[PDB]
């Protein structure tokens, strides 16, 4: 078996392989979270627009349980097995605790398993960050990030992938109590913030909710290029 | 020994798989392969290059695997890769009947291999398998389907698709053509053999140069059929005809 | 004993160019009969049928299994599995478990899938095979089969014939056991078609 | 050489530099030799002291292997200890599975395929040691061997390995040892040891002497202090 | 242990070049050819053989596999040696199972496999020997060949080694599907005449068919009288 | 010339010489001196201790291995820890087996073997560590030294680690007086070797220095902070 | 192509561009790093090798300088090329004997022996970790149906049969003297003249050992001395 | 290229030298030991308005009567601070008493230099850990700080500052520490220090506090608390 070292330290304290990864999460497709008052939504971009494929097959929000689901950017393949794991995870907990797992939980096992990626031989790290999402049994919504690294933190907004840097931006302005008052501009305040870097904007973007004891929700094309026009209507009237 | 190693399961600093992109790169290179769903089936069409000289003729195809009762793939890339990853293909599909006693349905199939190709990737230190699949199946669950799957060992679903030489000429051609929600078997075939008579660049497109295969359901059984040579070359003949009306 | 637990019995039984497998339908605990369509007798192919008895969850089990490996076997080779390749893949199966065996006993019964010749063989246990021109026995009455193959059976019998004589050797052989029964299934294996068939049977 | 950093390489010569390279660490140690004569063998060692500090018989380069067999060594010194571990094994288990003292030649031979094996791959290196095997029994008679980081192995009537190897054996050669006594060859292995030792360069060394023959019933034993003082005496005023 | 990452691997433009460099070495080894006439196979194979010294019979090239296959090989020796042993052992294995003797492409199938491993699995090489394949089963002769790779074809007649391109084009103006195996004989050794240089004797080529009777090697005397009429 | 033959312990030089094993000696002469030495009846360690910052205390330097044995280390403190759990467990062994204290010479040629073993291994190192070892037995004091190479010597007296030459010389020029010293005599005589090794300014204090001694009615002790005082008052010198 | 490399071709076993293993190539170099020269001839009656034996020291124990070895009673080899790799493979191909014979009931045949040798010296070509051995070994013994036999491997994992052969420095040189004799229509008297023609030498007996199986006696023989000079005295009164 | 296990010419492990590298990067954390307790303060880091503070997590319970804060890649101290819990909880099991601070640190310690790529029992530890600690409690021994780096080096020290600025902030602590210090005071020394050594303006968010004394378990300071001790700045 295959044990060479391959994630180790440089000269200045640097992992590279760990960072390296983190470059194939900022080519990944741009994905976005934001936790609102008793909602919380994720939004994607793209993967390829392509008229020939079935829509269904591709979707980079995907459930870990009922409470708990999980958009990525960076390597698909190897998000899906990540996925897969916290699945499995999510299985043994309820299985040994009667309980589901907090957001908190699977984020922090998540993470460990990347963390451990970047310590152990003949394995490089994964190359995505996440995006985790849901509610604790007293009815708090949750979004926490997980990277490369194992590193993770819990956020009010988010996003990572491609342009991560300027949707951030947006969002530490746009995030207020007013923008998240309703489900609706929550809800907007996601495509608006996806709409400051997608390709076209219209769809494009892939979105879905999570509202408390609800489980997970996708919209849906027809009801997403309402929210686009509204959004890019409005973005004109302001020149 | 550290000395030797290649060291194919690394990350380069744009954060690149290269053996993934080299593998992908000898894909380009193989024989042209398409897929195409319909209403009333699915079909792999594929370039031969197996094609031909003293050859013999002794299996039913050159590049259409039969998977188990209900589904079948075809290849491009490295040939004796694709022999590896057809045969574990058949092995999860029987696992699964064994384990379930029901078909395995597609996509958890495609799944499964595209898991063991990630892996090649990720850990141990072999280069990739250099093989890029089509996928036709029938299941209950969303009845005819085709999928593809690349050496980084992902997948998706397709309505039409081509993977292998001038697949990106192969893929306009189809986004141009193909009626979504309106497709039949017998203008599918019409339409693969569009592709390919534009898409191979050895000339003058022959019978003994392609391999059509249908994946059709009859009396609630799914059927794989390999076309017969008489079939494809009425199709050619078909085509020929019908490329003028064009003209006046 | 393990392979009265369950109770049950299939016979197999060679004509002119045709082959029958028949079996009981009953599927019981100790005295209990829990269920009475029972399946003991499975699909290999076309024409070509493997019929077990002894403990029920073996009956499954290699049942399951041999189709996982004859299933690998025919997408690998060109081609439908010959009779005598069934056996010796059934032999082979069972041989693993040499020191901890399936409880199970089949027989086999089919046509060449190339030349329709017919072929009859059973397997003990372990793995041993046997091949035979008349009839083979399995199960929990096999005295009472035997008696009842050696009395009516002909060379040379048509589809018929055949199926009268694999029926009465069936009814009346269960019909001297207390664990086998509440029903009879038979297959009659030609060239051109399978013909199945319930039979009116004592239901005590 | 090119083509050097591992024993799982030849070079174009079809040489092994790695294992040359192991030989070199014997070549520049301080030097040992072995004579066997009538009854018996002898070993002796230049052992340089390197400082005042270190005791008298610190960094032994004689070992007892089996009570039997003497082992003298050259080369670096935690490379020949752990042959002289695999050599003491290899008695040891012998002596287990057949029921008699392992002959000389057997453990030669079985401790030089042992060295040979670390001559052929990437995942080790080369032993940086040759070492000399002695004995003695009435059967036998007397035997002495030597094995180098090769692996090689050949009886000797006579042996050096380390810096002055040639110097040694040319002294080595004026002797007819065949009808010496080991009484007599313990004199004469003081006194090669004083002509090879380069008095310049590296003052102060210690004489270590040990010997197996009939005088000691076959068994490998240290030169007795009376005897060696004797031999240094006689050494010290050839000298002079 | 050994080495357990690939020696085989990708190049920028997507050839595995150690496969590649496998074919060259069989494309230096010495000429074989084989023929599927319609009621059998002949294999042939041209002897390297310097040396008067050589005991001729002592190692051979054409070797059984079963009563019903045998091979030849063009490139490496020992490389082959492997692979004929590899083969026996996988022919054996099916028998034991199946008690039929195994069909000539499952043989095929499962020799090409392990040359396949050779080419991704840790700290080796690929083999530098293309493997032709006869045999006889379903009442109908088989010819095939496998290379470095793992990839394999059914022929009608082919050749490989030294001057392979040039015996490739003299079959294919000169086999038809109707032929006999004593025509095919006879063709097969004036295809290695092509590429020859020596002046043939029976010492120096070996030649193996394989019918509906079995798989065997033509004894030297049998070779001598085909030599005569070339 | 040097390069291409530095990184693995597997590599011979040109020369005759494992660069890896030297470089693993380097870590022992960075180390903070210490000095061993012996008379006919005492065994006896003296080092310098190390402190980071003002505010640390000094690193250890002496430890405990058996009632009969003890050591003090120059190099890589964790494999220092290692070996001395080695030392620890082989001593544990013997009075385990055979009910009685195993003898010092033997417990050092375990640690020659054991410290041999991956100086020939791809992808292992040389223990980047050199002991003192003070012990005890039938045969009286001893002191011994180990080294990365695996390498060890039976010594009058000893010094390792950084400036240990000038400790080296004091010793040289005194050891004929070690044999017969009393107690506190030799441990004067450790000390005073020991500070030679110091910048002419700084000296020896309470805090810096730990000293350690066994011998015939004394186990294996080490004393540290207000108990080394009455071992340096004491004060021969200028 | 013509002596190209790319990569790791001259290192490890993994093909050139031309398709070589230079590795192996450089192998067949080490066979002559020895200096010395084997010669072996089969007739109806006997086979026979020969090798040079240099003794240029004499504080050696001649008695142990040999390349001849016994590999069961009735199989006899010599050996040419590095010393420790010979050794190694007698020692194999011993075991290899021992277990045939233990498993199989009868005697390893001589071509058996050299193709299990031949196929173990294959794995070295094909795998990274480890290089071939640089040594030749040619293997005589009797063959109950085919008469005396001599078999040589390679360190490629190449073998074969021979009237007669020859390995090491003058191996080519023998080839033809061999061939040339060999093509006409006593081999004890051709063996010690082929390698002393080929090596202008007119030995003394001292300086050849020769090895023999004959039909009557399958024994593997060494000559001694006296028996060699009787062949020595034997050719020179011509 | 070289391998993991290779020594400088300077007789320094490469790997563990460029953790200690990593450590430089880290933000600052600070230990003082008084005779009251010992308090444990890190800087948070707050990168983005957008990032819940709560999240960050730099100083961690391992028991009750010890506590630990990390700089450095905080992800890596995971796997230690798991270890240290353990090993906390198992000498309770075993002897029924508190591990002492110094041998949760010894043990944890032995970790450190337990990487390698050819002994390598599972797919184990490829490279040291990037993470310094400062384990703060009370044992028997009364209160005690210890400091442990990526070498495996662990050492008890009466104030330390470890991360980006512990060269100024070990200055500051040489200042102001005296045996006799206040937890109270100590408290305050830690928190002006922080305030001079952050890049963003101290408050009671982008800092975390705790303290251990002999009379209390582990306590993380509440914003309140944090809030009251940050008005005299
Ligand atoms: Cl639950
Ligand atoms: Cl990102
Ligand atoms: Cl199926
Ligand atoms: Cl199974
Ligand atoms: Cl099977
Ligand atoms: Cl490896
Ligand atoms: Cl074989
Ligand atoms: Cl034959
Ligand atoms: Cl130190
Ligand atoms: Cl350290
Ligand atoms: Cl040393
Ligand atoms: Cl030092
Ligand atoms: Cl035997
Ligand atoms: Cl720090
Ligand atoms: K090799
Ligand atoms: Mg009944
Ligand atoms: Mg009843």
């Amino acid at each position: 078996s295959y044990d060479r070292a391959i994630t180790v330290f440089s000269p200045d304290g640097h992992l590279f392989q760990v960072e390296y990864a983190q470059e194939a999460v900022k080519k990944g497709s741009t994905a976005v979270g934001v936790r609102g008052r008793d909602i919380v939504v994720l939004g994607v971009e793209k993967k390829s627009v392509a008229k020939l494929q079935d829509e269904r097959t591709v979707r980079k929000i995907c459930a870990l349980d009922d409470n708990v689901c999980m958009a990525f950017a960076g390597l698909t393949a190897d998000a899906r097995i990540v996925i897969n794991r916290a699945r499995v995870e999510c299985q043994s907990h309820r299985l040994t605790v009667e309980d589901p797992v907090t957001v908190e939980y699977i984020t922090r096992y998540i993470a460990s398993l990347k963390q451990r990626y970047t310590q152990s031989n003949g394995r490089r790290p994964f190359g995505i960050s996440a995006l985790i999402v849901g509610f604790d049994f007293d009815g708090t919504p949750r979004l926490y990030q997980t990277d490369p690294s194992g590193t993770y933190h819990a956020w009010k907004a988010n996003a990572i992938g491609r342009g991560a840097k300027s949707v951030r931006e947006f969002l530490e302005k746009n995030y207020t109590d007013e923008a998240i008052e309703t489900d609706d501009l929550t809800i907007k305040l996601v495509i608006k913030a996806l709409l400051e870097v997608v390709q076209s904007g219209g769809k494009n973007i892939e979105l879905a909710v999570m509202r408390r004891d609800q489980s997970l929700k996708i919209l849906n094309p027809e009801e997403i290029e309402k929210y686009v026009a509204e959004i890019e209507k409005e973005k004109e009237e302001n020149e | 020994s550290r000395r030797y190693d290649s060291r194919t399961t690394i990350f380069s600093p744009e954060g690149r798989l290269y053996q993934v992109e080299y593998a992908m790169e000898a894909i380009g290179h193989a024989g042209t392969c398409l897929g195409i769903l319909a209403n009333d089936g699915v079909l792999l069409a594929a370039e031969r290059r197996n094609i031909h000289k003293l050859l013999d003729e002794v299996f039913f195809s050159e590049k259409i695997y039969k998977l188990n009762e209900d589904m079948a793939c075809s290849v491009a890339g490295i040939t004796s890769d694709a022999n590896v990853l057809t045969n574990e293909l058949r092995l999860i599909a029987q696992r699964y009947l064994l384990q379930y006693q029901e078909p395995i349905p597609c996509e958890q199939l495609v799944t499964a291999l595209c898991d063991i190709k990630q892996a090649y990737t990720q850990f141990g230190g072999k280069r990739p398998f250099g093989v890029s699949l089509l996928y036709i199946g029938w299941d209950k669950h969303y009845g005819f389907q085709l999928y593809q799957s690349d050496p980084s060992g992902n997948y998706g679903g397709w309505k039409a698709t081509c993977i292998g030489n001038n697949s990106a000429a192969a893929v306009s051609m189809l986004k141009q053509d193909y009626k979504e929600g309106e497709m039949t078997l017998k203008s599918a075939l019409a339409l693969a053999i569009k592709v390919l008579n534009k898409t191979m660049d050895v000339s003058k497109l022959s019978a003994e140069k392609v391999e059509i295969a249908t994946l059709t359901r009859e009396n609630g059984k799914t059927v794989i059929r390999v076309l017969k040579q008489k079939e494809v070359e009425q199709l050619i003949k078909k085509h020929e005809e019908e490329e003028a009306k064009a003209e006046r | 004993s393990i392979m009265s637990y369950n109770g049950g019995a299939v016979m197999a039984m060679k004509g002119k160019n045709c082959v029958a497998i028949a079996a009981d339908r009953r599927f019981g605990i100790q005295a209990q009969m829990v269920t009475t369509d029972f399946q003991k007798i499975f699909p290999m192919g076309d024409r070509l049928y493997i019929g077990l008895a002894g403990l029920a969850t073996d009956v499954q089990t290699v049942a399951q299994r041999l189709k996982f490996r004859l299933n690998l076997y025919e997408l690998k080779e060109g081609r439908q599995i010959k009779p005598y390749t069934l056996m010796s893949m059934v032999a082979n199966l069972l041989y693993e478990k040499r020191f901890g065996p399936y409880y199970t006993e089949p027989v086999i019964a089919g046509l060449d899938p190339k030349t329709f010749k017919p072929f009859i063989c059973s397997l003990d246990l372990i793995g041993c095979p046997m091949v035979t021109d008349d009839f083979v026995v399995s199960g929990t009455c096999a005295e009472q089969m035997y008696g009842m193959c050696e009395s009516l059976w002909e060379p040379n019998m048509d589809p018929d014939h055949l199926f009268e004589t694999i029926s009465q050797a069936m009814l009346n052989a269960v019909d001297r056991d207390a664990v086998s029964g509440m029903g009879v299934i038979v297959h009659i294996i030609e060239k051109d078609k399978i013909t199945t068939r319930t039979l009116k049977a004592r239901m005590d | 050489t090119g083509y050097d950093l591992s024993a799982s390489t030849f070079s174009p010569d079809g040489r092994v530099f790695q294992v040359e390279y192991a030989m070199k660490a014997v070549e520049n140690s301080s030097t040992a030799i072995g004579i066997r004569c009538k009854d018996g063998v002898v070993f002796g060692v230049e052992k340089l002291v390197l400082s005042k500090l270190y005791e008298e018989g610190s960094n032994k380069r004689l070992f007892n292997v089996d009570r039997h067999v003497g082992m003298a060594v050259a080369g670096l010194l935690a490379d020949a200890r752990s042959l002289a571990d695999i050599a003491r094994e290899e008695a040891s288990n012998f002596r287990s599975n057949f029921g008699y003292n392992i002959p000389l030649k057997h453990l030669a031979d079985r401790v030089a395929m042992y060295v040979h094996a670390y001559t052929l791959y990437s995942a080790v290196r080369p032993f940086g040691c040759s070492f000399m095997l002695g004995s003695y029994s009435v059967n036998d008679g007397a035997q002495l061997y030597m094995i180098d980081p090769s692996g090689v192995s050949y009886g000797y009537w006579g042996c050096a390995i380390g810096k002055a190897r040639q110097a040694a054996k040319t002294e080595i050669e004026k002797l007819q040892m065949k009808e010496m006594t080991c009484r007599d060859i313990v004199k004469e292995v003081a006194k090669i040891i004083y002509i090879v030792h380069d008095e310049v360069k590296d003052k102060a060394f210690e004489l270590e002497l040990s010997w197996v023959g009939e005088l000691t019933n076959g068994r490998h034993e240290i030169v007795p202090k009376d005897i060696r003082e004797e031999a240094e005496k006689y050494a010290k005023e050839s000298l002079k | 242990r050994g080495y357990s990452f690939s020696l085989t691997t990708f190049s920028p433009s997507g050839k595995l070049v150690q496969i590649e460099y496998a074919l060259a070495a069989v494309a230096g080894g010495a000429p074989s050819v084989g023929i599927k006439a319609a009621n059998g196979v002949v294999l042939a194979t041209e002897k390297k053989q310097k040396s008067i010294l050589y005991d001729e019979r002592s190692v051979h090239k054409v070797e059984p596999i079963t009563k019903h296959i045998g091979l030849v090989y063009s490139g490496m020796g020992p490389d082959y040696r492997v692979l004929v042993h590899r083969a026996r052992k996988l022919a054996q294995q099916y028998y034991l199972v199946y008690q039929e003797p195994i069909p000539t492409a499952q043989l095929v199938q499962r020799v090409a496999s392990v040359m396949q491993e050779y080419t991704q699995s840790g700290g080796v090489r690929p083999f530098g020997v293309s493997l032709l394949i006869c045999g006889w089963n379903e009442g109908r002769p088989y010819l095939f060949q496998s290379d470095p790779s793992g990839a394999y074809f059914a022929w009608k007649a082919t050749a490989m080694g030294k001057n392979y391109v040039n015996g490739k084009t003299f079959l294919e103006k000169r086999y038809n599907e109707d032929l006999e195996l004593e025509d095919a004989i006879h063709t097969a050794i004036l295809t290695l005449k092509e590429s020859f240089e020596g002046q043939m004797t029976e010492d120096n080529i070996e030649v193996g068919i394989c019918n509906e009777a079995g798989f065997r090697r033509l004894t030297p005397t049998e070779v001598k009288d085909y030599l005569a009429a070339i | 010339f040097r390069n291409q033959y530095d990184n693995d312990v597997t590599v011979w030089s040109p020369q005759g010489r494992i660069h890896q094993i030297e470089y693993a000696m380097e870590a022992v002469k960075q180390g903070s001196a210490t000095v061993g030495l012996k008379s006919k009846t005492h065994a006896v360690l003296v080092a310098l201790k190390r402190a980071q910052s003002e505010l640390a205390a000094h690193q250890k330097k002496i430890l405990h291995v058996d009632n009969h044995i003890g050591i003090s280390i120059a190099g890589l403190t964790a494999d220092a820890r290692l070996l001395c759990n080695f030392m620890r467990q082989e001593c544990l062994d013997s009075r385990f087996v055979f009910d009685r204290p195993l003898p010092v010479s033997r417990l050092v040629s375990l640690i020659g073997s054991k410290t041999q073993i991956p100086t020939q291994r791809y992808g292992r190192r040389p223990y980047g560590v050199g002991l003192l070892i003070a012990g005890y037995d039938d045969m009286g004091p001893h002191i011994f030294q180990t080294c990365p190479s695996a390498n060890y010597f039976d010594c009058r007296a000893m010094s390792i680690g950084a400036r240990s030459q000038s400790a080296r010389t004091y010793l040289e020029r005194h050891m004929s007086e070690f044999m017969e010293c009393n107690l506190n005599e030799l441990v004067k005589h450790g000390l005073r070797a020991l500070r030679e090794t110091l910048p002419a300014e700084q000296d020896l204090t309470t805090k810096n220095v730990s000293i350690g001694i066994v011998g015939k009615d004394l186990e294996f002790t080490i004393y540290d902070d207000d108990d080394v005082s009455p071992f340096l008052e004491g004060l021969e010198e200028r | 192509s013509r002596g190209s490399s790319a990569g790791f071709d001259r290192h490890i076993t993994i093909f050139s561009p031309e398709g070589r293993l230079y590795q192996v190539e450089y192998a067949f170099k080490a066979i002559n790093q020895g200096g010395l020269t084997s010669v072996a001839v089969r007739g109806k009656d006997c086979a026979v090798i020969v090798t040079q034996k240099k003794v240029p020291d004499k504080l050696l124990d001649s008695s142990t300088v040999t390349h001849l070895f016994k590999i069961t009673e009735n199989i006899g080899c010599v050996m040419t090329g590095m010393t420790a790799d010979s050794r190694s493979q007698v020692q194999r191909a011993r075991y290899e004997a021992a277990n045939w014979k233990y498993k199989y009931g009868y005697e390893i045949p001589v071509d058996m022996l050299c193709k299990r040798i031949a196929d173990i010296s294959q794995v070295y070509t094909q795998n990274a970790e480890m290089r071939p051995l640089g040594c030749c070994m040619i293997l005589i013994g009797i063959d109950e149906e085919q008469g005396p036999q001599v078999y040589k491997c390679d360190p490629a994992g190449y073998y074969c049969g021979f009237k007669a052969t020859a390995a090491g420095v003058k191996q080519t040189e023998s080839t033809s003297f061999l061939e040339k004799k060999v093509k006409k229509k006593q081999t004890v008297e051709t063996a010690i003249t082929c390698l002393s023609t080929v090596l202008s030498i007119d030995f003394k007996p001292s300086e050849i050992e020769v090895g023999v199986v004959t039909v009557e006696n399958p024994k593997f023989r060494i000559l001694t001395e006296a028996e060699i000079d009787a062949h020595l005295v034997a050719l020179a009164e011509r | 290229d070289r391998g993991v296990n290779t020594f400088s010419p300077e007789g320094r492990l490469f790997q563990v030298e460029y953790a200690i590298e990593a450590i430089k990067l880290g933000s600052t954390a600070i230990g003082i030991q008084t005779s009251e307790g010992v308090c444990l303060a890190v800087e948070k880091r707050i990168t983005s308005p957008l990032m819940e503070p709560s999240s960050i997590e730099k100083i961690v319970e391992i028991d009750a009567h010890i506590g630990c804060a990390m700089s450095g890649l905080i992800a890596d101290a995971k796997t230690l601070i798991d270890k240290a819990r353990v090993e906390t909880q198992n000498h309770w099991f075993t002897y029924n008493e508190t591990m002492t601070v110094e041998s949760v640190t010894q043990a944890v310690s032995n970790l450190a230099l337990q990487f390698g790529e050819e002994d390598a029992d599972p797919g184990a530890m490829s490279r040291p850990f990037g993470v310094a600690l400062l384990f703060g409690g009370v044992d028997e021994k009364g209160p005690q700080l210890f400091h442990m780096d990526p070498s495996g080096t662990f050492v008890q020290c009466d104030a330390r500052a470890i991360g980006s600025a512990s060269e100024g902030a070990q200055s500051s602590l040489q200042e102001v520490y005296h045996k006799s210090m206040t937890l109270k005071e100590a408290i305050k020394s830690s928190l002006i220090i922080l305030k001079q050594v952050m890049e963003e303006k101290l408050n009671a968010t982008n800092i975390e506090l705790a303290t251990v004394q002999p009379g209390q378990n582990f306590h993380m300071f509440t914003k309140e608390e944090l809030e009251e001790v940050i008005k005299d700045i």
